[PDB]
RNA sequence: UGACGGAGCCAGCGAGUCUAACCUUGGCCGAGAGGUCUUGGUAAUCUUGUGAAACUCCGUCGUGCUGGGGAUAGAGCAUUGUAAUUAUUGCUCUUCAACGAGGAAUUCCUAGUAAGCGCAAGUCAUCAGCUUGCGUUGAUUACGUCCCUGCCCUUUGUACACAC
RNA sequence: UUAAUUGCGAUAACGAACGAGACCUUAACCUACUAAAUAGUGGUGCUAGCAUUUGCUGGUUAUCCACUUCUUAGAGGGACUA
């Protein structure tokens, strides 16, 4: 029969599912520069997978630099910590 | 966008096939004393200053 | 001897004036006793359909029927039962005598 | 200050939200002015609220609705789409997370980027029907500012709920990066450029 | 932080019970791909294997997945429920067993065909093509042909 | 005898009745403080009547609401109520009215819902439709 | 001070009875923690697989602790939920009796909750003083 | 503005056994359906505070016809009945198909209303995706018109009277 | 003019009847009456936990006392657009 509908997503651009070394040392230099950061954020521009941004947003908020000036339910807002 | 700041002060009634539209005098704020009919899409009443982008067209009942 | 005298009828007016007359019975003499409890009425509800055939628009019924439940709590030994249980029976409206 | 501590304590924070009127516990809503005259008194940015959820009787009549916080009008217009109805806990919660991405990027008071915002995307002119008689044709009209601010409204809210759809972005941001676009007036807005459509028709057929 | 690194044992593919499981996705999900595996059973069979559910299909050690394999072929020994199997008192000997990859899909076809050969009425509508649960077809069932 | 209060509140079909004695200032809802609603974001909302005139009207009572009925936004609106009513009548009892009048203005003077609960009810379900209004779908052909 | 079960948040206390309830674990831990569903409307098992019987023994306890009697088919009915029937809407679907039951013997067990008269059961006289100390801690810990 | 797994977790309408076997509390057994021994109730009293769901907070996940979605089937375990086979229904595992917002056209709606959400009752030995009611969360949009579809009154015209 | 031949008024018409309206039920208000362990509330005893310093959170029908704000009602009030 007819759909009327179109019927593709793009390009599935997958990366990054265990934390390597070569983006170990990108992350750590380049999410300081981020004024306002977040689980999307580092998706979109660095380029994240899903289990890795929860890890690394927690990474840094334990650690260092970005700090919790909201985190809840869905989001997790943190700034550019300095 | 050169627009004009016009408040009025008499409704005459609403207008239109479907009753969309609605006559309003009214006066402008700048260069008062001049008053002229316009037309209003949305609920207005009284001391409502629309934007208006063109000031010089008469308004007349619409079908 | 816990004498309670339980009323159950449809008729709002026919059960008013026999608890005020029990109650007006109540207050003469001594019996200190325990007034009209007041019951939530309890509703009945049979929703039915107005067409006895299946033709027609969707016309639905509602039959209902209060029933007003109050029961009155007496306290004193044989020498008013022999005088409560003159019934002030109206039509409607039933007694149910029930010690302890 | 005033350090009264009761049998229940509560924290300084909350004694702290004494001093100002609710003030979003973080966001003066004094400060805060309407740059379009057009849209004074109908823009209700006055009147101070601890939260967005109210149920206020604004529906009875006809311009008691202009009676209600710029804010809690967000919120109600955030709850569309379908499956999203009701949920009135949730709608503040995005707002609230929103809202406070607005204080994060673009670091002025995010109660007026949300009414400049409105301000800026709310159509001056727009075209009606008046076809009469002859298959179809338009005819430009004025925007009253009532009709100016629900559309202004409307259209912010359909731009991100669209702009969320089946994208990893939550609706926290998209109604964020909606928001500071039209607030800058650039062109990547939806808001922005459907305003852009509506002058541009009702230009035409003036 | 819970942060470690990769060193190149990463497989991006795995090949387990003669099928393609893909990697990239953590193991509990990973395995479903395998024809007669699920959630739940994955679950168990993760579970008993102590493989640290946590864990991307690649980044696993081989010792773990010859350990998942070996509880696929013979869940029952690992004191796995016997209410737990997709295939339970076998109509051939009774012994409650489980069907794999390319056993999911040619047990089922024997059991249709002794259905058929039975001339029952399950079997005979499966072979028609229509139903064999009782559902209506008036309206439904359609676009099959 | 020791000084004491009630009121009563509604939202839509909730109860919350606060018994307002003298205390030292503890505001608690079924055994547990104020600080503990359940929306975690009316909290403020519930919080109000705290906040619009201080807390030094606040501390020599104690106000200890009990809540049935209605939702957990109803519920709050309950809460909010209740003591926004013990409050006054705290002060209906004791107090003089310019604690009392002005007290009973300014609640007013934010929002009339503290003291006056909202009128609006449920309307019956009418037959032919899922709701009052709402029918079901009709058609032709 | 005063603080009580009733003077703390829920999420806190119950995080804070689980943690004191790993460190030693004294009540029990049944042969089928790992392939229980909790009810027959939920469709997966729960996620802690190490814990989660602590967890709800804790959220038993605290149930306890503000009220006076309840049974099992009472906690089922209060830790079930909607169940997704497939295209059929949802309906609520009471939880797994076997699992409340051995909480609530496991609580028996340890001394935090015994059966009461007019049936059901009751929170502990032991039961209650630990749990009180729970309170006191969790609120201490924060400060 | 999601799904899943944990916690918090609040309603209203209404029904319920006598010479029958109903609503079932509680304890025990079973992953579950369910079974078992008992208890309370002819009812504001006992089922039931119907501890309902949508809802909220912690986590799992990730923009992936994928952890979305559960049609289609295979095997097993129980309930109802004299009888279930073209599976009554319930429970467990496994198979995981169309569907990525829907074309001409069309339905309902002005406040607790729409919509989302579940519950009770009716049919009932068993079987709700139905209907009748109840409550929970709760928007935007008009305060107008006869343009379209129809109605009332008056004037007017008629070769209509089973009457455009 | 009204939701309404519902009214003002006009008037070879006057006086009327049915419908509508009026009426009934339900949802809202009553800190005013009658009350009430088959609904509750507060208090006095018994008793538990935390801190003990002054309190808070509870359990308890034969421990009793007081009340009807919330819970139900019956008789009534209130709304007429002032």
């Amino acid at each position: 029969k007819k759909k009327w509908s179109k019927k593709s997503m793009k390009d599935r651009a997958q990366h990054a599912v265990i934390l390597d070394q070569e983006k170990y040392d990108r992350i750590l230099k380049e999410v300081p520069t981020y004024r306002y950061v977040s689980v999307s954020v580092l998706v979109d521009r660095l380029k994240i997978g899903g289990s890795l941004a929860r890890i690394a947003l927690r990474h840094l908020e334990k650690e260092g630099i970005i700090k919790p000036i909201s985190k809840h339910s869905k989001q997790a807002i943190y700034t550019r910590a300095t | 966008t050169p627009v004009t700041l016009a408040k009025v002060i008499k409704v005459l009634g609403r207008t239109g096939s479907r009753g969309g539209v609605t006559q309003v005098r009214v006066e402008f704020l700048e260069d008062t004393s001049r008053t002229i009919v316009r037309n209003v899409k949305g609920p207005v009443r009284e001391n409502d200053i629309l934007v208006l982008m063109e000031s010089e067209r008469e308004a007349r009942r619409l079908r | 001897i816990k004498i309670r005298i339980t009323l159950t009828s449809t008729k709002v007016k026919q059960l008013e004036n026999v608890s005020s007359n029990i109650v007006k019975n109540a207050e003469q003499h001594n019996l200190v006793k325990k007034g009209p409890v007041r019951l939530p009425t309890k509703v009945l509800k049979i929703s039915t359909r107005k067409t006895p055939n299946g033709e027609g628009s969707k016309t639905w019924e509602t039959y209902e029927m209060r029933i007003h439940k109050r029961y009155i709590d007496l306290e004193a030994p044989v020498q008013i039962v022999k005088r409560i249980t003159q019934i002030t029976i109206e039509p409607g409206v039933d007694v149910e005598v029930v010690v302890a | 200050f005033t350090p009264v501590v009761l049998a229940t304590p509560i924290p300084e924070e909350v004694q702290q939200a004494q001093t100002e009127i609710k003030l979003f516990n973080k966001w003066s809503f004094e400060e805060v002015e309407v740059k379009d005259a057009s849209l004074v008194d109908y823009v209700q940015v006055r009147q101070p609220i601890f939260v967005a959820h109210t149920a206020g009787r604004y529906a009875n009549k006809r311009f008691r609705k202009a009676q209600c916080p710029i804010i809690e009008r967000l919120t109600n217009s955030l709850m569309m789409n379908g499956r999203n109805n009701g949920k009135k806990l949730k709608a503040v919660r995005i707002i609230k997370h929103t809202l406070d991405i607005i204080n994060v990027l673009t670091d002025q008071n995010p109660i007026q980027v949300v009414v400049d915002a409105i301000t800026n995307t709310g159509p001056r002119e727009d075209t009606t029907r008046v076809g009469g008689g002859g298959a179809a044709r338009r005819q430009a009209v004025d925007v009253s500012p009532l009709r100016r601010v629900n559309q202004a409204i409307a259209l912010l809210t359909i731009g991100a709920r669209e702009a969320a759809f089946r994208n990893i972005k939550t609706i926290a941001e998209t109604l964020a990066e909606e928001l500071i676009n039209a607030a800058k007036g650039s062109s990547t807005s939806y808001a922005i450029k459907k305003k852009d459509e509506l002058e541009r028709v009702a230009k035409s057929n003036r | 932080s819970l942060v470690v690194q990769e060193q190149g044992s990463f497989q991006h593919i795995l090949r387990l019970l003669n099928t393609n499981v893909d990697g990239n996705i953590k193991i509990v999900y990973a395995l479903t791909t395998i024809k007669g595996v699920g959630r739940r059973y994955s679950n168990l069979v993760c579970k008993k294997a102590d493989v640290d559910l946590h864990k991307r299909a690649g980044e696993l050690t081989q010792e773990e997945l010859e350990r998942i394999v070996q509880i696929m072929q013979n869940p029952t020994h690992y004191k796995i429920p016997a209410w737990f199997l997709n295939r339970q008192n076998d109509i051939t000997d009774g012994k409650d067993y489980h069907t794999l990859a390319n056993n999911v899909e040619s047990k089922l076809r024997d059991d249709l065909e002794r259905l058929k050969k039975i001339r029952a009425h399950r079997g005979i509508r499966h072979f028609w093509g229509l139903r064999v649960r009782g559902q209506h077809t008036k309206t439904t069932g359609r676009r099959r042909a | 005898a020791v000084p004491s209060v009630q009121t009563f509140g509604k939202k839509k079909s909730a109860t919350a009745v606060a018994h307002v004695k003298a205390g030292k200032g503890l505001i608690k809802v079924n055994g547990s403080p104020i600080t503990l609603v359940e929306p975690e974001i009316l909290r403020f909302k519930v919080y109000e009547p705290l906040l619009l005139v201080g807390l030094d009207k606040f501390s020599n009572i104690d106000i200890r609401v009990r809540v049935t009925g209605g939702g957990h936004v109803s519920q709050v609106y309950a809460i909010r109520q209740a003591i926004a009513k013990g409050l006054v009548a705290y002060h209906q009892k004791y107090v003089d009215e310019q604690s009392k009048n002005e007290l009973k203005k300014a609640f007013t003077s934010y929002d009339r819902t503290l003291l006056i609960a909202d009128s609006r009810r449920p309307e019956p379900k009418k037959f032919g439709g899922k709701g009052a209004r709402s029918r079901f779908q009709k058609s032709y052909r | 001070p005063g603080v009580s079960v009733r003077d703390v948040a829920a999420q806190d206390f119950i995080n804070a009875y689980a943690s004191f309830l790993q460190r030693q674990g004294k009540l029990e831990v049944p042969g089928y923690v790992d392939i229980v569903k909790t009810s027959s409307g939920n469709e997966m098992p729960p996620q802690d697989a190490e814990g989660w019987f602590y967890k709800r023994a804790a959220s038993v306890a605290r149930h306890i602790y503000m009220r006076k009697q309840v049974g099992v088919g009472k906690l089922n009915k209060l830790y079930g939920g909607a169940k997704s029937r497939g295209v059929r809407p949802y309906k609520h679907i009471d939880a797994s009796g076997s699992i409340n039951r051995k909480v609530l013997q496991a609580l028996e067990k340890i001394g935090i909750v015994e059966i009461s008269p007019k049936g059901g059961r009751r929170i502990s006289e032991n039961g209650q003083r630990d749990l009180d100390r729970i309170a006191a801690q969790t609120l201490e810990e924060d400060e």
